């Protein structure tokens, strides 16, 4: 298996650190996320090296184990959409 | 599991001027930024900070552009000491009161998620004036009950206004109170703001042009002095309600004569105390 | 694996005009820092490097940056001007490494002193300890054999890791034309 | 594509639209008197990264829809009836296609082309050159060929519209239309201005008639102020053509 | 504290307001005001607004919702 | 001044209720009803109030 | 050459809040930053600012570091958050001018050639502005020969934006007092303008005692500008001073009466008014 | 989803317009982020004022689902 | 001191000091406070500390706090309630109760909350014939106790205010100095 483990720091301050598959991509990530904070995983942004993760896999984008990401949440204000 | 409603959340008088200005300068669209503190207890959240971010919407909505950007200034901002995280955000509504829409009340939700007393702070720039400044702290309410527990007097002394109550106060969000606890250099610096420079006060004033001036509103005077004249005469030919209608729209001499009256006098006495002043400090 | 915050103190006196060591000591420890920081950055991927110069006073070209591109980038035009202020130069290096981006990672200082030192031993001592009680360690190269000996040196770094400290470094090269980079492996594997 | 249209289109759905009004005065430096086309009049605000020089007393705005913000300025707007006189479509005829009228072709060309090409032959002289010509004859001579040659072979603006077309139920409506069009002129400096059939509108003003005639009475003495007022014209030519001279205003 | 409240009393001059027309003075704390939308109400006059100034058919802004002479 | 204070601080609030329309009577008739126009709108048949 | 430096409020405050913030950190006497503004001919105006840091050893006065990689990062944050403010000066909270500061400000003309230093004295025991402008300039003497770049001072005042100002007024109410009349025109000034001057000459007096005693050397430039203060001081018992001064003050005594004697009428009318409204009362009640 | 939305968006009761012009609009200078309107610069296209039935004008910063070039005034 | 806190701690202290004593220093800087503060809380509780300070003297109270409690601040207001109610305790001031009763129905739900309390205060154990008001009393607290549309800080006060008014029983009142003349510690603190 050799779980990757991943810290996810949060702009808040809060650490959601959990373990991967080796295999997991970024949708996956953001999907976990999702369901762990019970917000829509279009909401959340990972951020790495201060880099965006877009879409893919996540090991071509440099991220092993033990490595440093960051949760930054969207804030949208209106009246509508 | 109680979330009291003495709770208060301080923002300092720095994150106070960043938030209007900001607002302010984006005065037809909701511009928004974060805001850094820390949670100290369960009665205080205090706000010492805010930092606007890239962001770009219009008229209806405004949305931030990048997350880099957030990262690396909460990054760059611990370097230099001040290590305190986001503890919600801001967003400025031009006009249209304090309260929170549904795209505000997502946004809460999500900060909400990450951070369970994270608030969100509504500023409205245009309706603020000089004397006060109209903002307000919010945090919503979950799917229940009372949100909260009274063991004081302190959440009840603020009187929700109408707008707030339409667009969904103590319904979907409650209010928290702001204080503005303040250190004593940022009051010296507050008082300070205003002081002039010491030789302002001992400078003199051109004698010409404060002649000049006297022999302006003297002559004004006169004119309103043949007015007064006038109106005594009346005021026993005068209705008691008719009294009230005759000062419209026609001009009072009795008031213009004790403005004038009021600015001779404290110009005069500025000028010839100021010259004794002088005469015995300067030799 | 180890984080280590190192700022490299380069000496670009008027003693670096001599070619004794291999084409112009500017080169040679252009050459030397290239393979010094190379070292740091492949031991730990955000293990962070600097650059200092020892110039008539001192100069900061470039504080603690992760990448070396921009290090090796303003060590050109360091042209060789003035004399060297070893003390001076460690203590703004004491002083940017304390201000640091990551508490977590350690502090190092690597000099490289190509010309005489100037500065008493009671002076060099005094610095010794005070570096000692805030945790510094002082990687000195006795480049440039203008002395090649422990020109108030030995006691320095012998004073900074006393009683068994085996963290500081005095590695000595002589005037032999190899490549500075080519002596130098204490430091690098066995610091 | 399809995917990059459908984009598009769900990003173009949320945006909302501006007010669009004229600056009538400006108060102080965040204050201005604005009038919305509807009618009502606001006391508004200007967003702040905006050359707030530009708006001047009678300039078009556009205006936030909540706030009421000033958001852009704008040209003066063109009617769509100013816009189909211009964009009218003369064939391509050429004056090798008109036979029998040099002299005519002379003088009407003398009065419009020459001074736009060549004015200081005029300067020199000392007389400033003329505005309008009128085109009469009996019916079939050549009228509208000349004005349809003029406007394919000459490069200024033109502006045709027929004097019966100009006439509007509602009272005053002619007259804010060929208000208009001489703004529309004025602007769009150097133009020529073609009212074909002005006896439509031009006639004898008489003393006893009726409210109909009254108004067209009024549409004709907004054109006269128009042609020969306060406000001079400059490069503004006319040329007008009709079966009718007799039945004319003097003063037109 | 009662020039503070005269400042604070000037949020009702919100910038997005509506001009009209002031027609007749009632009572002193009240008049007669025509507004630009074709209506004319009867409205309260704010304190703070200088008498004098109220000329026979004087320009006026006037909220724009209470429509209150402000 | 503490009466004058009051008014002023209370006046905020007190100048947000709607204002009232002018309207021109026609002749009174019925109940306790009137007949207005409400100028630019057409007439209504109005009540009275107890005062 | 700066005419006028304009201060808003905001910077101020952010300073107080930098150095609190280095302060409860510990180990630090003087904070510095960077001062981002615009021009607008002759007349500046510092809008915003940011921390950078920055450490000196309090023996030497050459062991200082600042850090222009974190300096130049953060400006190109604040750019891309708002265009229009571009690096203007540095500013330091220390009391007064230290030694290393021609040497930053050598180091910050790099990113602004026309660098405008700041003072910002967050804990004022004094009476006057919070603030202090100098501008790096070239002093050619004619003993002193070798030409040194020296400080030269530059007015500086405290100005706001509408929020700002709304802002400042909402927050404070701390301790308010307007009394814009005789009252705030005789504490503001008059009061205030003496103890300033006698704070300067206490000044004065005490760097002429150390020079007396031998503490300090001669300053022949300071002893020059001295002398001509003291020429300055004026003489006011001449005849034509004497006549002319009590020429205006008989004016201003003229006018003065002139609105006594209003003030006078107009609270008579009032007390007639008063009388015939209780008589009236009475005789109604009766 | 996108088409769903579209049609949803498309409610059927629509208020018929003449469109009055058809501007031509660019943008001014450099916006300083955290305040940057998508309407009054970032627009380079073509905009649209029109007058409804309710003798009300507007300008209109996106055109809608029709394509710009086919409007004429 | 600059915290509000510490003011009102200070106004506080001069009355646990001044109990009792009619000291004319100290009225004069309770009024002072309380007239010219910044601080709604530091003038409430400057307000209430005439009530200690007077409490000697009830006939004096009422003719120091009446303009206070018709005035432009609901704090100053409900401050100018709980003064007479701890200067009257246990007195049946016809005063007191007469400037009570036009603020039992003040727009401030508060100051509706200080009045009601004030009230049963004054009007503890006494019967008809002693005081002509204190059924008008009860039925009031019976009424805005039941009314449903009413807010709950007045609601409480009516709570609270029924609660003092038949205390221990019916078996107890309230006063803070003994039959023999001194200060009764126990109360003043309790109060
Ligand atoms: N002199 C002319 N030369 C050529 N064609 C002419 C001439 N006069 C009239 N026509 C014909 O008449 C038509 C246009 O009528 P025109 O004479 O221009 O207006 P009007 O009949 O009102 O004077 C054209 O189709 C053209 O063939
Ligand atoms: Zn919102």
């Amino acid at each position: 298996a050799a779980p990757m483990s991943l810290a996810i720091h949060s702009t808040t301050g809060t650490r959601y650190d959990l373990a991967v598959p080796p295999d997991e991509t970024v949708e996956g990530l953001r999907k976990r996320l999702s369901q762990r904070l019970k917000v829509p995983k279009e909401r959340l942004a990972l951020l790495h090296k201060d880099t965006r993760l877009s879409s893919g896999k996540l090991q071509e984008f440099g991220v092993g184990d033990g490595s440093k990401l960051t949760l930054v949440p969207t804030v949208e204000a209106g009246l509508m959409s | 599991p109680a979330v009291d409603t003495a709770e208060q959340v301080y923002i300092s008088s720095l994150a106070l001027l960043k938030m209007l200005k900001h607002g302010r300068a984006g005065v037809p669209m909701e511009v928004m930024g974060l805001m850094l503190g820390e949670f100290v207890d369960d009665y205080t959240v205090r706000v010492i900070d805010v930092f606007a971010m890239p962001q770009s919407g219009t008229g209806v909505s405004v949305e931030a552009v990048d997350p880099v950007f957030q990262a690396k200034m909460l990054d760059m901002l611990k370097q230099t000491g001040r290590p305190e995280m986001v503890v919600g955000w801001y967003h400025s509504h031009p006009g249209f009161g304090c309260w929170l829409s549904g795209v505000d009340i997502n946004t809460q939700q999500s900060f909400e998620a990450l951070s369970e007393r994270a608030v969100a702070v509504v500023v409205d720039p245009i309706q603020s004036v000089k004397g006060k400044v109209v903002i307000d702290a919010f945090r919503l309410i979950n799917a229940n009950h009372e949100p909260r527990q009274t063991t004081s007097n302190l959440g009840h002394l603020n009187k929700p206004s109408i707008q707030a109550l339409i667009h969904g106060l103590n319904r979907h969000y409650y209010s928290i109170t702001i204080n503005y606890r303040k250190n004593e250099l940022e009051q010296k610096m507050l008082l300070n703001l205003h002081k002039k420079s010491w030789m302002e006060g001992l400078t003199l004033q051109d004698y010409s042009e404060h002649c000049k001036h006297n022999e302006s509103v003297v002559k004004e005077m006169l004119e309103l002095a043949k007015n007064y004249n006038k109106a005594v005469e009346e005021e026993d030919k005068m209705t008691p309600e008719q009294l009230a209608i005759k000062n419209v729209g026609k001009q009072d001499p009795k008031r213009h004569l004790e403005e004038h009256v009021d600015v001779l006098m404290t110009s005069n006495i500025v000028q010839c105390l100021a010259a004794m002043l002088d005469t015995v400090v300067f030799k | 694996m180890v984080l280590e915050s190192t700022m490299v103190c380069v000496d670009n006196s008027e003693y670096m005009r001599n070619g004794d060591f291999l084409p112009t000591r500017l080169q040679a420890q252009q050459d030397a820092v290239n393979i010094v920081c190379h070292s740091k950055t492949r031991s730990n991927p955000e293990n962070n490097v600097g650059l200092i110069t020892l110039a008539n006073d001192c100069e900061v070209l470039t504080t603690l940056t992760p990448d070396t591109g921009r290090i090796l980038s303003k060590l050109h035009t360091v042209q060789p001007k003035g004399k060297i202020t070893f003390c001076t130069g460690i203590r703004v290096a004491h002083l940017a490494l304390k201000h640091r981006q990551g508490k977590n990672h350690k502090m190092r200082i690597i000099a490289f002193v190509g010309s005489p030192v100037e500065d008493n031993e009671k002076d060099l001592v005094k610095l010794a300890k005070r570096l000692k009680k805030e945790k510094v360690n002082v990687d000195i190269i006795n480049f440039g054999e203008e002395e090649v000996n422990t020109e108030k040196l030995t006691a320095f770094v012998n004073t900074l890791n006393g009683k068994d400290g085996t963290g500081s470094h005095l590695v000595t090269v002589p005037p032999g034309p190899s490549l500075a980079d080519a002596l130098i492996s204490s430091p690098i594997l066995a610091g | 594509k399809q995917y990059e249209k459908s984009e598009n289109d769900l990003k173009a759905l949320q945006s909302v639209g501006q007010i669009v009004g004229e600056v009538l005065k400006q108060l102080t430096e965040e204050k201005f008197i604005v009038k919305a086309t509807n009618g009502p009049r606001y006391v508004v605000g200007c967003r702040r990264q905006l050359d707030k020089s530009k708006l001047k007393p009678g300039t078009r705005v556009a205006l936030d829809m909540t706030t009421l913000t000033i958001m852009r300025y704008l040209p003066r707007e063109v009617d769509p009836l100013v816009y189909n006189m211009s964009h009218e479509d003369p064939g391509n005829v050429s004056y090798s296609e008109i036979g029998g009228l040099s002299e005519q072709i002379r003088e009407l060309r003398e009065v419009i082309e020459l001074p736009l090409t060549n004015p200081e032959l005029f300067q020199r002289v000392g007389i400033i050159p003329p505005k309008g010509c009128l085109l009469y004859g009996p019916p079939g001579t050549g009228k509208t060929l000349l004005a349809r040659a003029v406007a394919s072979q000459l490069d200024c603006n033109f502006l045709k519209v027929v004097s019966s077309s100009i006439v509007d139920k509602y009272i005053g409506e002619s007259a804010r239309l060929i208000r208009e069009m001489f703004n529309y002129a004025r602007d769009h400096q150097p133009c020529i201005i073609f009212m074909d059939e002005i006896d439509a509108i031009g006639g004898r003003r008489f003393s006893e008639g009726t409210s109909a005639d009254r108004e067209i009475q009024r549409t004709l003495m907004e054109l006269l102020n128009q042609m020969d007022g306060f406000d001079t014209l400059h490069r503004v030519k006319m040329i007008m053509a009709t079966n009718r001279p007799d039945t004319l205003d003097p003063a037109l | 504290e009662f020039l503070h409240a005269q400042e604070e009393v000037k949020r009702i001059q919100s910038i997005p307001l509506v001009i009209g027309q002031f027609l007749e003075a009632v009572d002193q704390n009240t008049a007669i005001v025509g507004s630009t939308t074709g209506s004319n109400y009867y409205v309260r006059i704010l304190s703070t607004i200088d008498r004098e100034l109220l000329k026979p058919n004087a320009s006026v802004a006037l909220h724009k919702h209470s429509n209150a002479l402000v | 001044l503490n009466a004058k204070v009051r008014l002023l601080r209370e006046e905020l609030q007190l100048l947000q209720e709607q204002g009232s329309y002018v309207g021109e009577v026609v002749r009174a008739m019925d109940k306790k009803k009137v007949l207005v126009k409400v100028h630019p709108e057409g007439k209504f048949v109005v009540d009275v109030d107890k005062n | 050459a700066v005419q006028k430096v304009v201060v808003h409020p905001l910077v101020l405050l952010s300073v107080v809040d930098h150095f609190n913030r280095i302060g409860k950190v510990g180990n630090q006497k003087r904070v510095v930053g960077v001062l981002l503004g615009s021009w607008q001919k002759k007349v500046l105006d510092v809008s915003n600012s940011f921390a950078v840091p920055f450490d000196e050893d309090d023996k030497d006065d050459s062991v200082w570091f600042l850090d222009h990689d974190y300096l130049e990062n953060m400006y190109g944050m604040f750019k891309k958050v708002n265009a229009r403010e571009r690096i203007v000066g540095w500013y330091h909270t220390g009391p007064k001018l230290h030694k290393n500061d021609i040497a930053i400000n050598e180091l910050m003309k790099r990113y602004c050639p026309n660098s405008v230093l700041v003072i910002i004295d967050v804990k004022p025991k004094d009476l006057g502005l919070p603030t202090e402008a100098y501008i790096s300039v070239e002093e050619v003497h004619d003993d002193g020969t070798p030409t040194s770049k020296t400080f030269e001072h530059v007015t500086s005042e405290i100005g706001a934006e509408e929020a700002e100002e709304v802002g400042v007024e909402h927050l404070l109410r701390d301790i308010k007092d307007t009394t814009v009349g005789t009252l705030s025109q005789r504490i503001t000034n008059q009061v205030h303008g003496l103890k300033g001057l006698n704070s300067k000459l206490l000044d004065i007096r005490s760097y002429l005692e150390k020079v007396a005693t031998g503490k300090l050397p001669i300053n022949h430039q300071i002893i020059y500008q001295l002398q001509d203060v003291f020429n300055l001081l004026p003489d006011v018992s001449l005849q034509e001073f004497v006549k002319a001064f009590y020429l205006k003050t008989n004016d201003q005594m003229v006018v003065v009466y002139l609105a006594s004697l209003i003030r006078s009428v107009v609270a008579l009318h009032n007390l007639i008014n008063n009388k015939i409204a209780n008589r009236d009362a009475e005789k109604k009640e009766g | 989803e996108n088409s769903e939305k579209i049609k949803v968006n498309k409610t059927l009761p629509y208020l018929v317009s003449n469109v009055i012009e058809l501007l031509d609009v660019d943008p001014n200078d450099q916006e300083e982020d955290g305040a940057n309107i998508d309407l009054d610069s970032q627009r380079k296209g073509k905009c649209a004022v029109i007058k409804t039935s309710t003798r009300q004008t507007y300008f209109l910063p996106v055109i809608g689902l029709v394509d710009a070039e086919k409007l004429k005034p | 001191d600059k915290d509000p806190i510490l003011r009102r701690s200070g106004m506080y202290t001069v009355a646990m000091a001044y109990c009792g004593s009619g000291n004319n220093k100290a009225i004069r800087r309770l009024l002072h406070v309380a007239v010219s503060d910044v601080n709604d809380d530091v003038r409430r509780a400057a307000v209430e500390s005439l009530g200690f300070i007077l409490f000697r003297t009830p006939e004096q109270c009422p003719s120091v706090v009446s303009l206070l409690s018709e005035s432009y601040n609901p704090h100053v207001r409900y401050g100018a309630a709980m003064a007479l109610g701890i200067c009257c305790a246990g007195t049946g001031n016809k005063e007191a109760i007469n400037l009570l009763e036009p603020m039992t129905n003040d727009p401030v739900n508060y100051v509706r909350q200080g009045a009601l309390i004030a009230s049963a205060l004054i009007m503890i154990q006494q019967t008809e014939i002693t005081c002509p008001k204190v059924n008008q009393f009860r039925q009031l607290y019976s009424k805005v106790i039941n009314d449903k549309h009413d807010d709950v800080m007045a609601k409480f006060g009516a709570i609270l205010a029924q609660g003092i008014l038949d205390a221990g029983g019916h078996n107890v009142t309230i006063s803070l100095q003994s039959r023999t003349g001194h200060t009764h510690m126990p109360s003043v603190v309790g109060v």
